[PDB]
């Protein structure tokens, strides 16, 4: 990626609560020992665009 | 909004399955009429919130 | 012409299937319903049920009851459930008095001799028993509690016999005036009014849904399938989605597992003593690209978080490009 | 057949400090990594509970008929068994049904019965002469048990109830309530090595179970066991010296908790809400920290 | 200027039908009643429904 | 907010201790139910509009 060096401290000192947008049905089917929240959220019907 | 799935809201369980196979159409409609209502003021707060 | 979210992709169930405990034995409805001698309602006798089959429909041949009222479940869903720890509650009062056997009542028989909790998953069953408790010249087999200090907590019995001071002077041990003794003899006579004749009731007490169960109704369990969605029937716990093994370790005294939200995530399989962990079979946001109706009447759909590179898809079609926004569907890709 | 006991040296009742004892699971459902609020009958953390040891050096032998104010906490450190039971009741005179939960050595056995229990009722063990070993050779508990409405014999076992030397290798924790017609016990039994009063930690009482004897219970006392052998002298009265077991006493009341299931579903943490400024907090924004 | 104990009509009397609006039964013992009136008749079994 | 304390929001009055009066645990739960879905609404109304 084009950023820079301050971008990417910018970028790496604010986590950000997706980390990406494609969570398949898989995924949250696999991680049953893991409770994330966003696989609640998508079951759920509130989806992130 | 999704820790808010976890309340009656009158009815005689926040789980729909619970009352649908406890009680059958005939008063099951109440309850889930109160549950929907329930819901749908707090996506309602949640939408005035956003 | 735009953009249009629709409803998250859904997967409807493609079979049901039923899982009840293994057991066979018929429940005791000739020992509970047709016994010979009833208890008296001061000392009304509570048997356990467990671990048998309640199909109920052998009452029907022999037996009708005047009054069968059931609070906290409907009397049509009793076959399709089944119920934790059951307790069946005899006795004979009078014919007057079955009123006051329901949640929330007054009166002797529901102050001193039998009370019931409002919070109170039930059925109460009284039938008219003239014929077999009453007898010429009075049955007065059958005491009540006539006199108490106070009212009687739910599910609470008080057998004493000691003598009731109801003025100032001390009674002694001994009856005499204002002093008498607490419980007193029905006199049942067959040739006596409807009102004021025999009644044996019944109150079945359990809880639904909540504990591991050994009493059922008569649905005729199914054979499992994971990784499905499916109408599933976990111990009258109906419900739909996909069925997975789990590594989850329930202790011996839980059922069901349930998440922040309360629904129901894991159960402990009846038959096979496994836990299953339950997951919504819908799942994903989908979009309706299109331009205007007037122009065409083509659209492409942008199904989010499903890889393109048996897809949870309504239609695979053509064209299918993966975008970092998801799958698109009907759209064709060019590098300008 | 009962005879009191008259070697008998008492003291005022001990207190000590509940440090966040006595909770118990509130429902038989499976949670998991969350944060659970109930408002329930709790054991007050940092309580008053009182201590009752029965020890010989001194001849304390203590059992005294008290309260059941709607719920009970006990705790039992002991090595030997010398605590085998409990009777509850109202009046504990043959007047009105009791409750006897009693362990004789071979079945736990519970019934809710008209007894007409001694004044200081005892499991006397003896040390046999048929065989050189410690065996219970003494049931005086009750002289009468009539209009008999519940029965819960287990099944046979056998236990060593040998009088050990050294620290407390066993801490029972009980509570016990009345509700609606219902006597629920839980239980949990932990292993310590201690010789001083309740240790600190955290262990979640497991449901135990769930007895209907629809009676009415205000008070109730501790069945303990007396070690008797030929190497004290007196008689049946005098002939006997206790073991070395202590138990506590504590109340619940009414009161909310904020509770944390973890990932294998075990209760590891509680929050008294109510009991300090700092615990209020975290019971209104309903968590374990507060930045 | 009542005291209305009520538990001396279990002695002797027998309702067949006792049924109350507004009011828990339970609660009958903890209250007081301000304007009290008697309605009383006579009628058949089948309309006491009425 | 302290005027909308004074609404039934459909239970039988807006004064709990009348409620628990009245009306028993068996009765009185709905009543307490709907008047606490109608304050907790009310508060919603007045932390929205602030
Ligand atoms: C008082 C009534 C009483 C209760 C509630 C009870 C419950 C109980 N005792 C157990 C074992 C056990 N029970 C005891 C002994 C005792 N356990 C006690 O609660 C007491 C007071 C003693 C002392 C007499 C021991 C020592 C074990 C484990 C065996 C061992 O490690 O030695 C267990 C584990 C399951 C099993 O037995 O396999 C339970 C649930 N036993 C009883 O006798
Ligand atoms: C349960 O038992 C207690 C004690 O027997 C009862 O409490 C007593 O009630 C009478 C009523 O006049 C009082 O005179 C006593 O002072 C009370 N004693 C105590 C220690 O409270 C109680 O009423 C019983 N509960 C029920 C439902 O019957
Ligand atoms: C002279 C009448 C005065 C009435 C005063 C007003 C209210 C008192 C409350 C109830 C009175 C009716 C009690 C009927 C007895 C209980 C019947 C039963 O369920 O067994
Ligand atoms: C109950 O008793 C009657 C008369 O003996 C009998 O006909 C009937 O079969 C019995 N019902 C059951 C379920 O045992
Ligand atoms: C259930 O019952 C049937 C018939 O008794 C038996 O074949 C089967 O093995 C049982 N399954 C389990 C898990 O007990
Ligand atoms: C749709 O297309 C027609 C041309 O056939 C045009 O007349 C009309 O204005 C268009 N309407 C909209 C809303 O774009
Ligand atoms: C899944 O989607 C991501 C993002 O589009 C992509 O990097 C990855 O290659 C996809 N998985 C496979 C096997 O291609
Ligand atoms: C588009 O670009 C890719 C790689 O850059 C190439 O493989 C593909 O042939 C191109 N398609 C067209 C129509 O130019
Ligand atoms: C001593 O024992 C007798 C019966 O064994 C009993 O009546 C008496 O109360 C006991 N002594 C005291 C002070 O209680
Ligand atoms: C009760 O607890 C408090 C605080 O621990 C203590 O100050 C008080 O002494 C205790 N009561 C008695 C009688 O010891
Ligand atoms: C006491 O132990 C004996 C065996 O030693 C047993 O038979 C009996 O059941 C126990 N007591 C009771 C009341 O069960
Ligand atoms: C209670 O015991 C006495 C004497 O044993 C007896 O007269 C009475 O009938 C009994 N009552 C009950 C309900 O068992
Ligand atoms: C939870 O259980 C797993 C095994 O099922 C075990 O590996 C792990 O150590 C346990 N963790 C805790 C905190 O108990």
């Amino acid at each position: 990626s084009k950023r820079s060096f301050i971008e990417d401290l910018l970028f790496n000192k604010v986590t950000l609560a997706d980390a990406g947008f494609i969570k398949q049905y898989g995924d949250c089917l696999g991680d049953i020992a893991a409770r994330d929240l966003i696989c609640a959220q998508k079951f759920n019907g509130l989806t992130v665009l | 909004l999704v820790k808010q799935l976890s309340s009656n809201f009158g009815a005689i369980s926040s789980v729909l399955n619970d009352i649908l196979s406890r009680l059958d159409k005939c008063e099951a409609e109440v309850q889930i009429d109160r549950l929907i209502t329930g819901r749908l003021q707090s996506l309602q707060t949640y939408v005035t919130q956003q | 012409k735009g953009i249009y979210q629709t409803s998250n992709f859904r997967v409807q169930p493609t079979e049901s299937i039923v899982r009840f405990p293994n057991i066979t034995n018929l429940c005791p409805f000739g020992e509970v319903f047709n016994a010979t001698r009833f208890a008296s309602v001061y000392a009304w006798n509570r048997k356990r049920i467990s671990n048998c089959v309640a199909d109920y429909s052998v009452l029907y041949n022999s037996a009708s009851f005047s009054t069968f009222k059931c609070y906290g479940v409907s009397p049509t869903k009793l076959n399709d459930l089944c119920f934790t720890n059951v307790y069946a509650d005899s006795f004979v009062i009078r014919g007057d008095e079955v009123r006051q056997i329901a949640p929330g009542q007054t009166g002797k028989i529901a102050d001193y001799n039998y009370k019931l909790p409002c919070d109170f998953t039930g059925c109460v069953i009284a039938w008219n028993s003239n014929n077999l408790d009453s007898k010429v010249g009075g049955n007065y087999n059958y005491l009540y509690r006539l006199f108490r200090k106070s009212n009687l907590k739910p599910f609470e019995r008080d057998i004493s016999t000691e003598i009731y001071q109801a003025g100032s002077t001390p009674c002694n041990g001994v009856e005499g005036f204002n002093c008498y003794f607490p419980l007193q003899s029905y006199g049942f006579q067959p040739t006596n009014g409807v009102g004021y004749q025999p009644y044996r009731v019944v109150v079945l007490s359990f809880e639904l849904l909540h504990a591991p169960a050994t009493v059922c109704g008569p649905k005729k369990s199914t054979n499992l399938v994971k990784n499905k969605c499916v109408n599933f029937n976990f111990n009258g716990l109906t419900g739909t989605g996909v069925l997975t093994e789990s590594n989850k370790k329930f202790l011996p005294f839980q059922q069901f597992g349930r998440d922040i939200a309360d629904t129901t995530d894991a159960v402990r399989d009846p038959q096979t003593l496994e836990i299953l962990d339950i997951t919504p079979c819908s799942f994903g946001g989908v979009s309706v690209i299109t331009p205007g109706t007037n122009t065409s009447n083509q659209v492409a759909v942008l199904y989010q978080d499903v890889n393109c590179t048996t897809w949870r898809v309504y239609s695979t079609g053509s064209n299918v490009f993966q975008t970092r926004a998801g799958c698109l569907i009907g759209a064709e890709h060019v590098n300008n | 057949q009962c005879v009191n006991l008259t070697t008998r040296t008492q003291l005022p009742p001990a207190y000590t400090n509940s440090f966040t004892r006595g909770v118990y699971y509130p429902d038989k459902v499976f949670r998991s990594s969350v944060l659970h609020s109930t408002q329930d009958l709790f054991l007050p953390f940092f309580s008053n509970v009182t201590w009752f040891h029965a020890i010989h050096v001194t001849k304390r032998f203590d059992n005294p008929v008290l309260p059941f104010n709607d719920g009970v906490y006990f705790a039992s450190t002991e090595k030997s068994n010398i605590i085998r039971g409990w009777i509850f009741g109202t009046t504990l005179d043959s007047k009105t049904q009791s409750l006897l939960i009693v362990n004789n050595a071979t079945n736990v056995v519970i019934k809710v019965c008209e007894f007409q229990f001694c004044n200081d009722p005892f499991l006397g063990v003896y040390y046999h002469k048929n065989n050189k070993s410690w065996m219970e050779s003494e049931f005086r508990v009750y002289s009468s048990a009539n209009n008999c409405t519940f029965e819960y014999v287990s099944q046979p076992f056998l236990m060593d109830l040998e009088g050990k030397q050294g620290n407390f290798k066993n801490l029972r924790e009980f509570v016990f309530k009345n509700i609606d017609g219902y006597f629920k016990i839980y239980s949990k039994h932990t292993p310590i090595n201690l010789v001083r009063d309740l240790p600190q930690g955290f262990s979640a009482l497991e449901p135990l179970v769930d007895l209907p004897i629809g009676i009415n219970i205000t008070r109730f006392q501790t069945l303990l066991a007396l070690h008797r052998s030929y190497l004290t002298p007196g008689d049946s009265s005098s002939g006997w010296t206790a073991g070395a077991a202590a138990y506590y006493v504590g109340y619940l009341q009414p009161r909310t908790f904020l509770l944390k299931y973890n990932e294998n579903g075990t209760i590891t943490d509680a929050v008294d809400c109510a009991l300090d400024p700092l615990s209020e907090t975290k019971c209104t924004l309903k968590s374990f920290t507060v930045e």
